[PDB]
């Protein structure tokens, strides 16, 4: 019941999935074989007549490598071979290859496997899509998939966990194109999207975890802690709180304004000695500092249309209120005059579980702050500029066109992006 | 005879307390059996309980929820073992704080399933008075289905009476943005489909807990304690044998002078804290003026901003009937400006020798004051705040709805406020 | 002055002052039933009008839950039909690009032939 | 000679519970129907082949509750199951509900009990109707019935016993609506009507009976004394007011001004030391003091049209006439021109019986007093205004229209009550 | 997945055979084709260039082609020589006479079909053929003529696959074969349309490197070839060796090629060693970064400072500090900023391989898309226009049934590429 099927597309998608999935296993005492010694986790895990618990997930990729690393992996037994779908040729950083040329060949088989995972759902809430904005599979295939589930599952909830490209964290010259094309094609099909700016994750490892050159493992594990916090409200059931979808209602005032900004706290290096531990208000304040944001933007300058706090570990309302009050006095948190000034609060019981032999330290209490600020539109604007720069000259556009696409698609996608920027301008008016 | 329907998180929680509060007053142990002292308790037991011989006393209640959660809480609850299993009517897809989901799409699927239950529960009554609904107006199940239920019931038993314990939302208690939409849409349906409506404002219950009860961090248990207190006090004349000797329809005939104006301001004195501490008796005036003061009202309206059309006031325990009558007439002779003159002896007082649990003297108040328009304006303002910009509306239009239906709900409610401001200005 | 004398009773008139002025002054079942039946109609008509309003409100619900369904079987129809053309246009396009680049290569294969032919002509 | 006593709704039923309680005591009947070793008591009792004397009474109410409290009590055996008619639900304080709604449903069944009660008569004198004024049952149903009794058993007399509502005594906000609507409907059908102001009774249980907040029982113990003191001559072998038709003659000159005001003396309590029991003049002078009046009005300001002094027990005629002489000596007390200034005295030698183990104590002498004064209009005006305040702004009317009745019938009722008020103006000159 | 390699003519086979020598040694392959290396990583991507034959032997996916038996026999009798499958040696006897038209049209077309017979056969043995790789001189008969004939003929059969070439640019500094400009001009046209990416290997640069830097008075082909082999292992490193990518010929093309016709790359190496000369001591990280961007280190005789870089790719080899690598890489494009297009955001990508080349503890390879390359073509066009003006050595060509108009066409085609190169050089963001 209240079922939730996860989908991991491309290199970024799959590797984040693995980070998520090992952590999930830890949170619910699940061993890499599947066996385990709150029935609520079943929303994510199917169970067999043998007692093995299998994730309600699908790993897709247009090339073998990444998925094969799972197949020969430490969790080779955690999934069905059926639920790990690979191609033979990647989308070579081309949305038009992911969406058309190459992905067309895999789509039907994928949807077919998603349907088999669906048939085991007494009452499916929806889908969680993990992809890259940059990769040809993370961009093109994802859009194709979202488009097809909107036909297949209709108005069923579709969530995103997208990875906003950053120069510091790999990236390729053509990613701004792939980034814009996906957002556009996906817009209609998405109920709500969690944008993750790789630079932020980079900057957090670099500053809080003290990692001169962070590994994808260091990034991905960090990301997982934020994601598991967003999904705690589904894999766990507490009297205390834990209640997504209700957040979704506050966060989304209008269909297209569905991208919250996540600010997680605390990120502590597993070498920060004496520490142990922090107060509720310390972590509550941490949320308002930009140096904790998942996406690099400036909400001090924009306006708010929602604010949600997702507490976990050892949190009591007494001091949440106290904290929330001290904040609400300060005038930098300016909301629009069309929505209330309250912050929607949810509290978990299960303390943040940390990865054995990890980079992060064990915390008595962690928080994730989801909010609808007009300032996220800065990420769009950033991406758009790089798009405009190249497109102005049609640099690399031949690759798309050669794969079947039309110049028109870029303009269509770009106008959409521009309208989305206007939508955020319009919405922040009082 | 009375049939009790409870809808949603709030509705069942509120209801479950009223059911456990009254069971103590009636000697019904959580295993459904009479263990009370005096036969005065069993005298009017047939109003709320049925016999399953037994003896076994089963509450004449229907438990309704579009998701399981809350039902299971009661099932696993303290008094829970009391309800008929055949009376837990729930769904699996929870309406999720959407009036549209509860009233339209979702609730419609579970509606007939519930109604068939109420059909059954009504066959077992010699002569039913009407129905009693406990529900909130901010969520989906209680807000939407609760209204829908009322409407389908009205359609099945026109002649029967419609009583509601509607918990009005506030921006203070709960943070679900959509709340004014749900509330306004529910209110629109209550104005037309119920006969008596007990207007419990969460804004008020929180302020009472916070300021008066000194409760630093109030809980739902705390808010609900005050609701349960009143819910028993307003039903004192139905389940307890006195010189009254009245019912639900006589109460309506006497309280409601104009059909639409039927929303009452509940009020209790003394305002007891949970568990702690009792001690020291109340003087008659102490009990009377406290009760007539605004800091004792479960609705967030200043009664000094309106005029009382009609007032009902039950006093419990052993007290001088003289002293109480003396205090009532004193109060009316003092604050005559705020009582309609064109309705003679419009303040009625009741008494009951058996005092409530823990407090050995209490007084429940029911006022039909023009001041209640303040509660509606408060809601209509919050509605229009979001509504001018058409914010969050998508969640409803997705459920098959029209903007027209929002316009109407506010318009029908704005008309209600203009209706209260006729008799608010009127003399004799 | 007297009236009458009885068993466990009696009576007598007592006049203290005389009257100033000597002179003194200065239904059917059908129609009750016609009136009763008349009011019963009125009670039955208002009941009937109230029934009519609920029936229209019931119809309303039928229509709204209907729109919600129709709204979905339009969303799915669009998303699908949008997809049909998008997949098809790309097909035609990519294939035409591929068909043109082969004509061009075959065109240059034409040139080759006439060069080998021009070598023979020179000889 | 025979008499059917009808008790309509909660009030009339409870009051009638007390009257038959007192008649059984006076005549010596046991609560089982039997009696031990003047005869005219039969004008209220029918004998069965098994020597029991069943009260010629029919108790109706639209809720079971009240009547079950009879068919449980020691006087259960008294009456047959047919005479105690009960409905599933009461008129909810609505006259329109009592008359048009729950009325139509029960009418014939009630009339049939009366028919079968009547099919046992050598000649029916009339009926004695007991009810409230402000009750939905004790107004809507009664008025509907009074309409039918006039058609079915036409020409026969009607003696109304109505309880005038009072704040101090469990009154409801819609009572004045019910009260006038009933009076408008019960007008052309009543031959004589005796109002009982609940305030007046309440006061008398206080000042004289030492009970601060009196119970219905207490109020009813007093009501029954007067009611029994009225029916004194009917149940016994008296000379004054021997028949129901005597009241019309003795008190009612103008047909619509049929509301005599009653006065009882003495009002004695048991919880107090013994003393010299009152003389005739002691209890006679007490018959003109407003403190002992059945209804709340100023008879000192209002012209009279009749007067009757109904004595019980240890009374002597010379001791009566001596007291009539003393009153005209100091007071003059006005009367209407077209009416002779004088009383109609009647003495019933049967002792004043009091409920054994009650608030009322043993007395050898007692005197009730029937008098029709223009001052009774002062009681109507009190109610007419209450009605006029609410109707002015149409408060509660919706409930009456909802039960079938027209808004036309509210104005119609008041318009008629405004004509009755002017009738006391035409007479009281 | 796999790469099929074609070496053509004297130079094609000469450079090809050394490439095959270089990379075999790098992969633990001995001349008999057996493996005896110490790292698993050598075999990890072995499947790219080698067919896993019977008896646990590895044999290149290479086709050797010439219209003369000459070089073909030297290779066969070469150090490794035996290693190649003898069926793949597609050789003629006629000669191509340093005449493009003999190659592309006459003597060459007679062997072309026999070549494709072998190419089809090697393409069959592929789990997933990536594309083709051609080594050839643009100044000979077989290399320039029949090499571009094969391009056009492969391109027809495998349009979907990548076409990558190592083309060697003629210089008077090396060859007194008067007609060389003609052959070079005709090949460049064929290349501009038929390949996806070409590494322009200028013999002018090569001679100059050995001469001015390496101080070789009379440098030999052996001396120039060593630099070409150095460069090749460099460019092919990410394809052969496992790293942090993923590792495709298409992904490189999509990123490195902004406009179709503009796919001529300027390679550059550092350190520059003399053939068979034992290394002194290793270069420091900055030394590598500096040298790599020096005109003095460029494999094509053009000044990168006389133009603007559309795209750059740099491969660092050996166990060096990447923080140091990244520090330097930014510094370079932060001072020299004015030599990189503002309209291609983030146009310099960097890869690191812990596996250093033979005898080098630390190397760096540069791959740039510089408008500067127009200098290479200008030089060729100049020399062409000179002779063409005169209608010099033209009967050697018209004797193969060719057209003078074919030359005038080719001339303009060369010129248009320079006009296109200069267009984007000059082009601004605004
Ligand atoms: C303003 C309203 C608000 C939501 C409220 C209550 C809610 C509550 O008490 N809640 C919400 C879950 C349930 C409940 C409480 O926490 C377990 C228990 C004691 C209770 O009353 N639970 C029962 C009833 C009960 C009674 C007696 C004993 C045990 C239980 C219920 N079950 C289900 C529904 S109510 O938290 C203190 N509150 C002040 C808050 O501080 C909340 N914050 C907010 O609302 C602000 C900051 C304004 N946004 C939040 C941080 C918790
Ligand atoms: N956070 C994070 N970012 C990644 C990861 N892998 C790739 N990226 C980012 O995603 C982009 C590259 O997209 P990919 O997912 O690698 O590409 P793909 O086409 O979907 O997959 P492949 O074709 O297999 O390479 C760049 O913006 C990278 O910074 C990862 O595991 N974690
Ligand atoms: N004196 C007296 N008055 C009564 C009694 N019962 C009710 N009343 C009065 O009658 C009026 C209300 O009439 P009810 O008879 O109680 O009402 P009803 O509609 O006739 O009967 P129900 O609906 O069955 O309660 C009020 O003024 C009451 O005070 C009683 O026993 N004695
Ligand atoms: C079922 O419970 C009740 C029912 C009623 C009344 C009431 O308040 C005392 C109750 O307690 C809550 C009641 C109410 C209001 C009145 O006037 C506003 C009135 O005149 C009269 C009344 C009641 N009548 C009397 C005389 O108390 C009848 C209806
Ligand atoms: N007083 C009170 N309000 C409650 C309680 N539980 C929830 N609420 C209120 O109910 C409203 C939302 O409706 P809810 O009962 O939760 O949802 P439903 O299941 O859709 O009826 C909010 O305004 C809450 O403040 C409770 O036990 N007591
Ligand atoms: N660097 C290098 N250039 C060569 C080699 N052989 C020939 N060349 C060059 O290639 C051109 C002649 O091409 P060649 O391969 O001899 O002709 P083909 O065999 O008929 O294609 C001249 O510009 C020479 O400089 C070689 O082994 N290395
Ligand atoms: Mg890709
Ligand atoms: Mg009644």
């Amino acid at each position: 019941m209240r079922e939730c099927i996860s989908i991991h597309v491309g290199q970024a998608g799959v590797q984040i999935g693995n980070a998520c999935w090992e952590l999930y296993c830890l949170e619910h005492g699940i061993q890499p074989d599947g066996q385990m010694p709150d029935d609520s986790f079943n929303t994510f895990f199917s169970e067999t007549g043998a007692g093995k618990h299998v994730p309600r997930a699908v790993f897709v990729d247009l090339e073998p490598t990444v998925i094969d690393e799972v197949r020969t992996g430490t969790y080779r037994q955690l999934f069905h071979p059926e639920q790990l779908i690979t191609g033979k040729e990647d989308a070579a950083n081309n949305y038009a290859r992911g969406h058309y040329t190459i992905g067309k060949e895999i789509i039907d088989l994928v949807l077919d496997r998603i349907r088999k995972l669906a048939d085991q759902c007494t009452g499916l809430q929806g889908f969680l899509v993990f992809h890259s904005f940059g990769g040809g599979t993370g961009s093109g295939f994802t859009s194709l998939l979202m488009e097809r589930l909107s036909v297949d599952y209709g108005k069923k909830s579709k969530l995103e966990f997208s990875i906003y490209p950053a120069p510091q964290v790999s990236t390729a010259v053509v990613e701004p194109y792939n980034s814009i094309l996906t957002t556009h094609t996906t817009l209609e099909h998405s109920d709500c999207a969690f944008m993750v700016d790789n630079e932020a994750i980079y900057d957090i490892c670099r500053r809080n975890l003290d990692i001169e050159r962070p590994t994808y493992t260091n990034l991905n594990r960090l990301i997982g802690q934020i994601v598991s916090s967003i999904t705690a409200s589904l894999r766990f059931d507490g009297a205390l709180n834990v209640d997504l979808t209700e957040f979704q209602t506050n966060l989304v005032p209008y269909p297209r304004i569905h991208f919250p900004l996540a600010t997680y706290a605390p990120v502590i290096s597993a070498e920060k000695a004496y520490h142990e531990q922090l107060s509720v208000a310390e972590i509550t304040n941490a949320c308002f500092e930009p140096a904790n944001q998942m996406v690099k933007c400036d909400p001090r300058h924009g306006k708010y249309m929602a604010c949600c706090l997702l507490y976990r570990g050892d949190v009591v309302p007494k001091d949440v209120n106290a904290a929330i009050a001290t904040i609400k006095t300060k005038r930098t948190i300016q909301f629009v005059d069309w929505c209330p000034t309250g912050f929607k609060v949810g509290i978990n019981y299960q303390p943040p579980t940390v990865v054995p032999g990890g980079d992060l330290a064990k915390v008595q209490r962690a928080v994730c702050m989801l909010s609808n600020t007009t300032a996220i539109a800065e990420a769009w604007a950033r991406l758009d500029h790089k798009f405009d720069l190249m497109y102005a000259k049609r640099a690399f556009v031949h690759w798309y066109v050669g794969e079947g696409m039309e110049e028109g698609e870029f303009s269509e996608a770009r106008e959409d992006m521009a309208a989305l920027e206007k939508d955020y301008e319009e919405v922040g008016v009082d | 005879e009375i049939v009790h329907i409870q809808a949603g998180q709030c509705g069942n929680q509120i209801g479950a307390k009223f059911w456990e509060v009254i069971s103590d007053e009636h000697g019904i142990d959580p295993t459904g059996s009479y263990h009370g002292d005096s036969d005065l308790q069993l005298e009017r037991i047939n109003v709320y309980y049925n016999e399953a011989t037994g003896n076994k006393y089963v509450p004449r209640a229907i438990l309704v929820d579009l998701e399981p959660g809350t039902m299971d809480s009661v099932r696993s609850g303290p008094f829970g073992q009391i309800f008929r299993p055949d009376n837990f009517v729930f769904g699996q897809s929870g309406a999720g704080n959407n009036w549209a989901k509860g009233h339209y799409t979702e609730g419609a699927e579970l509606v007939d399933s519930v109604l068939d239950v109420v059909r059954k529960e009504s066959e077992s009554c010699d002569c039913l008075q009407g129905f009693q609904l406990t529900h909130s107006l901010g969520g989906g199940t209680g807000s939407g289905m609760g209204t829908l239920l009322i409407s389908k019931i009205r359609e099945e038993y026109p002649d029967r009476i419609m009583n509601t314990f509607s918990v009005m939302p506030s921006p203070k208690v709960s943070d679900t943005v959509v709340e004014p939409y749900n509330a306004t849409l529910s209110v629109h349906q209550l104005v037309e489909n119920t006969d008596e409506t007990y207007s419990i404002d969460n804004e008020a219950l929180y302020d009472i807990c916070f300021r008066t009860l000194k409760l630093t961090t109030p809980t739902y248990g705390d808010l609900n304690h005050l609701v349960s207190a009143t819910m028993s006090g307003v039903t004192t004349c139905l389940r307890f044998p006195g010189q009254l000797n009245a019912d639900l329809r006589k109460l309506a005939v006497n309280m409601v002078p104009f059909p639409r104006l039927h929303f009452f301001m509940p009020g209790f004195a003394p305002l007891t804290s949970r568990g702690s501490q009792q001690y020291r008796a109340l003087t008659v005036p102490e009990l009377t003026q406290q009760m007539f003061d605004s800091k004792n009202m479960m609705a967030a309206c200043d009664p000094r901003h309106g005029r009382y059309l009609t007032v009902a006031a039950v006093f419990r325990g052993r007290m001088s009937m003289k002293e109480v009558d003396e205090q009532m007439l004193n109060v009316q002779n003092k604050n005559s400006s705020y009582f309609v003159e064109w309705i003679p002896n419009n303040v009625k007082t009741a008494v009951c020798d058996i005092p409530p649990r823990g407090l050995k003297m209490s007084a429940t108040f029911i006022g039909n004051s023009t001041a209640i328009q303040e509660l509606f304006k408060r809601i209509s303002e919050q509605f229009t705040a979001m509504f001018r910009r058409k914010a969050f509306l998508h969640w409803y239009t997705g459920e098959g709805m029209d903007e027209m239906e929002f316009t109407e709900a506010e318009s029908n409610m704005n008309d209600l406020v203009s209706e209260y401001q006729q008799y608010q200005d009127a003399t004799a | 002055i007297e009236l009458n004398k009885a068993t466990s009773g009696q009576s007598w008139e007592v006049i203290l002052k005389p009257p100033s002025f000597d002179g003194v002054p200065e239904p059917s079942l059908e129609e009750i039933q016609k009136k009763l039946e008349a009011a019963e109609e009125r009670r039955k008509y208002q009941e009937a009008e109230l029934l009519k309003h609920l029936a229209e409100k019931r119809e309303h619900e039928r229509e709204v839950i209907q729109k919600a369904i129709e709204e979905n079987n339009n969303f799915i129809k669009m998303a699908k039909e949008k997809l049909a053309q998008k997949m098809e246009s790309n097909k035609e396009n990519r294939e035409a690009h591929l068909a043109a680049m082969l004509e061009r290569l075959q065109e240059k294969d034409k040139h080759a032939e006439e060069v080998r032919k021009n070598k023979e002509l020179k000889e």
